[PDB]
């Protein structure tokens, strides 16, 4: 069954059919199986040799992109006093989400660029350190504790007129790839977070600006994105339809209007016999 | 001929003369873990008899104004007969699902089910933004039912529940569903009673209608546990 | 070319051409004959 | 040392872009890969299980009520039953669909689309319907004579429920175009009616009037393009626990 | 030799014996649409005898300040005969076409039309910012006249005109011009009602004139579809 | 026909003719074909050799040039606010338009160049986002709308500092080639715009300065070049003479006088008798 | 890492630049090619086509009037019907043609060029022609006499209505230039003169005034060198529209 | 050398010196001889 | 309909083939010219220019 596709299949000419016993065109749908009727068996068909490309939809190319999943602004000036912390998540921007949503099992290495941009409350080239706490270590408390050391984490150093930094995280899950979704509880007691697979759990990313204040304030933004690669997927799903609510569940609302509305997905047309956008000649 | 079938597991065995085939989730078939994918260390049990067999719920009512039905595995099963057992003994559990869901009716009756056994179905709540809670999901052997079916009580969509597992009980053709689930999780092994792996929902999408004398008209699920394991003996967490 | 000494730092594999519909589209146990009646 | 220069496009930051980039973690094993059922490697492979069209997308119609088309017996002759606008990019029945959703992401599509129909009435109930597909052009068929005259399946009910229209790719250009413009040559795929072709016919005790599910996929020959963000998602505010990450 | 010619398709021919050779636009010939060029899956429909044939249009009259003459392909022809039928009750269709302009007139005479075919020309509208409409494009059988030869209607120019495939009927020389145009497009087929893909322009550069008796002097233009190939067959937009 | 040629044909040396029934510098014009009369024939010539090359004018060549074909200046301040959106067309600027529509057809990858100037009303080094969001994607409403997070569009983050950033577009029309002219109508009805091709719809550039703004407002100016490569073209055509008036036409009026007027392309002499730069000696 | 520094020219942007550039849509799969009539791959194709020249660019002459030359019956003999100013960096009866649009996009130019003349009287005119080709250093000649004595083809009217004189490349350097001065050594191509070689003679009821239409073309030893912009195109303003493309 | 995965990225390409003028300068039927009388 | 553009020059005279197209081996020379056995159809000329 399985096989190397790099093209759309071709279509071969089809003559006229009139056998007893053979109806191509019925299925029954009670199966579970998609209909597997072929066009030559629907229609009379002339021979195409199809070169249409498939590689544009390689799971590798379709979440092979970096998209946001943090954006911070903040403070920098005499005192978030001149530095964040972040539990990281990829459930805060619906665009990547969303695509991340359409599978249940995902098994990838990350790449992470960092952007930071700054203005005046001319601009200064600041020096920032981004730090990686991992679960169960200890997180900064100051702009200048001593955990910024980082004797063990990993930290990177970067300035504001450099290129964004980039660093890639690898699979790090403790099962054979990451839960996109989780049919269960975090704990062994009963008032555990529900949803949330603990085995996913990365840490913090711990950022500063390095220098101290200026006699001025500044407003400084940090984006991070995020690329996956190395990519397998599994169980593929249906699109979310509802908006987000929340980065820690499912939790659902609908649109106050179609479309996307609870009772409604698709907006209204005036009956099933309306045709919206007709040609009028 | 594809539509006649039995099934024999154990000292049980179940037939239906008017079937559709029958499903095998992504093409796979169950099996036992083998040594090259195995984590835990200790020699696994396999009761294989005791727990490979089918266990039957009791039934419910297809109503006319129905949402639809759904029950989690393990958790619908880990109160039931050994299977329960050896999963309260037992810190850790594998195997896989052979359902069979039930639902007769007349010549004169119309209807239509979904049947679709779901991997990892995480339930939103509806209008709020405090996630359901442990009696919201861990309804056992009775299952549950769905607030918003045409978003799956998720968000999404029954339109597009088809992409996973599934078959169809359509009252004119067909009285049973029978889909094969095999292992589906990222371990090998897992905690069974904090993490359901599957979820079969029953979800009428074409309500049952008549002419004919009104009669109880009920769904029943089988579900018989397949090439069962367990690891990390200890007491019961009964 | 990696320079780098992890093979998870690599740049992306858009290589993998490999196919099996029938997992999602037939997965009944027995296979569906072309014009032959499904039921 | 070696004699470089830089070239326009230098430090920039490129979301399509591929590079190897800097392990953060050395010498760091990933867990062991363990078989899973159900990997997808193309999206194609998606698209091509047929999922509910929201063909019942009229007001009065709530929730899983929009997702079939109830059908009755019919007083007069080769009567129209209903139309299923083609619109892909616009909003209609097939954009909640697995081909709709995932061809959302891209702006160009070429290939054969499938629907097939799922009668839902009892087994007393019989019929002969007929599904018509309208290459673009013109307005939208209204009689039954007319529609008859391009692409079609004549459906007889019976102990196979479902029936499948093949709605073949017919089109000048490779490619047609997610284009906002519905009546656009490069956008516009045509119609599909359906008719009675005989009538419903049922005894007293069977329901008079019964359901049609209606399912759409595409086929094996089918290729997407120029990958792009959905329309069917978007936020205005921080989602609920966003800024609390950061506390 | 190359003064005399017979053309011939279908139930139609036409002679003359004042030929300037023929222009085979490109130096190509028609064809129809080989497998591994082919995008629309349906088997097409070849007609052959019954649209490959050449048909007269209404005849126009060269005068002493006439500014020219055009008519769109297949526009001109999508309501004529068979060909036309086919175009109407078909979204897709394919073709060459075989041009034969005829103008004859006295050795007493004087005058040079251009007979010019023009891939995708595209009209431009004079001292406006507002684009040309439908019914100053699609003129039909009846063709439509230049306002402004001298850049051909478009901003270019009619001195560099020659760059398109042509002939020229020099009154003194010859009566006739020939052009086989093959397919022009960048897609294998096309909706006949919204593009043309040819426009074939006669221009008198060198005004008629002449001292003996006046007579009124037509222009004629025939036009033969080649390998004529429909697609996407459904009901009439006529 | 077809033939590999480098260099300028040599010439052959000819001797004297007076041969009956051989007429090499009569023609017919009225055939369509040119004169075919070559330069031994219609003169005594001598050999040369010539080394001359023809590779200057390669169509690769003649169109591969990086050429002007977006400029949008805005305010850069506290509020075109902050952003912008330029629907992408090779119509605006006159040097490149005449030179693409030298040719009926063109196949071509699109290398893309874009250039970022700023101006006070020191300057600060911004960092800015152009974002490609094709046909029927959703165009950002304002600096910050959550459109910016490019899930799937192809974004491009660069700094006024750096080189100019850079980037190729393919081929990407729907069609095999792009139609420089389209004697046609885009849609089904009769209203529709003339001359358009949908085919070459490409989209939209949006671009926004990432920044927040500061005290102070600046102007910012944003040029995009465009150099088509890996190029096959077809069938040439008359230059443009008349100024051009639109971007979405070949509307003509020509200038008030000539040259390049309506009535008079080339610049008038006193008569057909008089040489204008005769030289005098 | 690899010890590097940077030249000058580092970072800069040059429009003439040959270099690749990063992919903006990864994997795309760009429509197949397909056979298309009259493709050109060198523009030297192009000005071998002959085109007609202006040569009636004078006052009183409109629109198509100043593409063909007339031609009288003449009562005195030898006589100087027209002449062609050979500029086609300056505006003249050469500049809008192919060679002299294409060329204009150059600022070098070698090889021949070759002017034919279709006569376009009646069948019943006769006549014989005189066209020369002066080469540089004088002044146009205005006498048969003189002009006769340069490179020229008498043209006798019949049956293949049209004679080429062929404008045979002789200069003393490799290439000219497209040079403002005229009257430039390394500019000047000299001039082409026409006179009655005998007469235009018809009968009563032909036309006395017969036309001519002039056309020119490069041959396949043309070259042309160092690419710029053409001074036959220009803007002060925005076109209509440009600014709304951004609205 | 291109370093990128796309060969649509690749640097120009300058080497195609095929021509055939004659489809533009001699689109006629039949050929036309050096000196012979065209017509 | 079947037809041929006649161009007047050195060569007097144009042929006009009326080809035998007949449902029926045979026609008959029946008294009634309407009749679906014995009517050829028609033949008419028209200026062409
Ligand atoms: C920014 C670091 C990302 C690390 C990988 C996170 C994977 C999350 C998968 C999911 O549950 O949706
Ligand atoms: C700046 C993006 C350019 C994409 C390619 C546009 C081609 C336009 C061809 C034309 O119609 O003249």
């Amino acid at each position: 069954v399985e096989s190397i596709i790099k093209t759309a299949t071709d279509t071969v000419k089809s003559e006229i059919n009139a056998e007893l016993g053979v109806v191509p065109s019925l299925n029954a749908v009670e199966t579970g199986a998609t209909s597997n009727t072929e066009p030559e068996e629907a229609i009379q068909t002339r021979t195409v040799i199809n070169q249409h490309g498939v590689s544009e939809t390689l799971v590798e190319n379709f979440l092979g992109r970096a998209a946001l999943v943090s954006k911070k602004s903040f403070e920098y000036k005499n005192h978030h006093k001149n530095f964040f912390k972040w539990t990281i998540n990829t459930k805060s921007f619906v665009q990547l989400r969303r695509k991340l949503e359409l599978f249940t099992y995902l098994r990838f290495d990350a790449e992470i660029t960092i952007l930071t941009t700054v203005a005046v409350n001319g601009l200064p080239d600041l020096t920032l350190q981004a730090m990686f706490v991992p679960t169960g270590a200890l997180t900064p408390k100051e702009q200048d504790s001593f955990h910024w050391q980082s004797g063990s984490n990993a930290s990177v150093f970067f300035k504001i007129s450099d290129p964004p930094a980039r660093m890639t995280i690898p699979f790090m899950c403790i099962n054979s790839a990451y839960s996109v979704f989780y049919d269960g509880f975090a704990g062994f007691e009963k008032n555990g977070l529900y949803g949330i697979n603990p085995a996913d759990t990365i840490g913090n990313l711990c950022v500063r600006i390095v220098n101290e204040h200026q006699p001025v304030g500044f407003t400084v933004t940090v984006r991070v994105y995020m690329k996956p690669k190395h990519i397998k997927a599994w169980a593929p799903r249906p699109p979310r339809t509802m908006p987000y609510m929340s980065i820690a569940n499912a939790n659902y609302k609908g649109r106050d209007t179609a479309p996307n509305t609870l009772n409604a997905i698709i907006g209204n047309r005036a009956s099933v016999t309306t045709m919206p956008h007709n040609i009028v000649t | 001929s594809d539509r006649v079938l039995q099934l024999k597991l154990g000292n049980s065995a179940i037939v239906t003369q008017e079937a559709a085939n029958y499903c095998c989730a992504y093409g796979e078939w169950p099996n036992y873990l083998p040594d090259h994918e195995a984590v835990a260390i200790d020699k696994p049990t396999q009761p294989e008899t005791s727990t490979d067999r089918f266990y039957t719920l009791r039934s419910v009512k297809w109503e006319s104004n129905s949402t639809g039905w759904w029950w989690k595995l393990p958790d619908a099963l880990n109160n039931i007969g050994m299977f329960g057992q050896n999963v309260q003994y037992h810190y850790l559990y594998r195997s896989g699902f052979l359902i069979h869901v039930q639902c007769n009716a007349t010549k004169f009756h119309q209807g239509a089910l979904l049947v679709v056994a779901i991997p990892e179905h995480q339930r939103g709540a509806h209008d709020t933004t405090t996630s359901p809670g442990f009696n919201d999901i861990m309804k056992g052997e009775r299952g549950g039912t769905f607030n918003h079916p045409y978003v799956l009580d998720d968000g999404t969509s029954i339109a597009c529940a088809t992409i996973f597992p599934h078959q169809w009980i359509n009252l004119r053709t067909n009285n049973s569903a029978t889909i094969v689930l095999p292992w589906m999780n990222v371990a090998p092994m897992d905690f069974p009673l904090r993490h359901n792996q599957w979820t079969l929902a029953v979800i009428p999408v074409v309500p049952l209608g008549t002419r004919t004398m009104s009669s109880v008209v009920p769904i029943t699920v089988s579900i018989a546990p397949m090439c069962c394991e367990f690891n990390g003996l200890r007491h019961a967490i009964t | 070319i990696n320079f780098y000494k992890d093979s998870y730092a690599a740049s992306a594999s858009k290589q993998d051409f490999s196919q099996d519909p029938s997992k999602f589209t037939e997965p009944v146990v027995e296979g569906l004959k072309a014009g032959a009646p499904v039921l | 040392g070696v004699p470089t220069y830089l070239l326009p496009g230098s430090g920039q930051f490129l979301t399509t872009d591929d590079h190897s980039s800097a392990p953060v973690l050395p010498c760091f094993n990933p867990t062991p890969e363990m078989h899973i059922p159900g990997q997808i490697r193309n999206m194609l492979e998606m698209i091509q299980v047929e999922s509910m069209m929201e063909i019942n997308n009229t007001d009065g119609a709530n929730g899983m009520e929009r997702l079939r088309v109830d059908i009755s017996v019919q007083a007069d002759l080769d009567q129209l039953l209903f139309n299923i606008p083609l619109d892909i990019q616009l909003d209609g029945p097939l954009r909640n669909t697995l081909v709709g959703n995932i061809s959302r992401y891209y702006t160009h599509w070429s290939g054969s689309l499938e629907m097939t129909f799922m009668f839902c009435g009892s087994f007393m109930a019989t019929g002969k319907l007929i599904l018509c597909y309208t290459p673009p052009g013109g307005s939208c068929p209204t009689t039954r004579e007319t529609a008859m005259l391009g692409t079609h399946i004549v459906w007889d009910f019976g102990l196979q429920s479902s029936i499948t229209l093949i709605i073949p790719w017919i089109s000048g250009s490779h490619y047609r175009m997610f284009n906002s413009d519905a009546k656009s040559t490069n956008a516009n795929v045509g119609y599909v009616t359906c008719f009675m072709q005989t009538n419903l016919i049922v005894p007293s005790e069977s329901s008079d009037t019964c359901s049609l599910i209606g399912f759409i996929a595409a086929k094996d020959d089918f290729s997407l393009r120029l990958m792009r963000d959905s329309p069917d998602i978007g936020q205005s505010n921080h989602l609920h626990g966003a800024e609390a990450a950061y506390q």
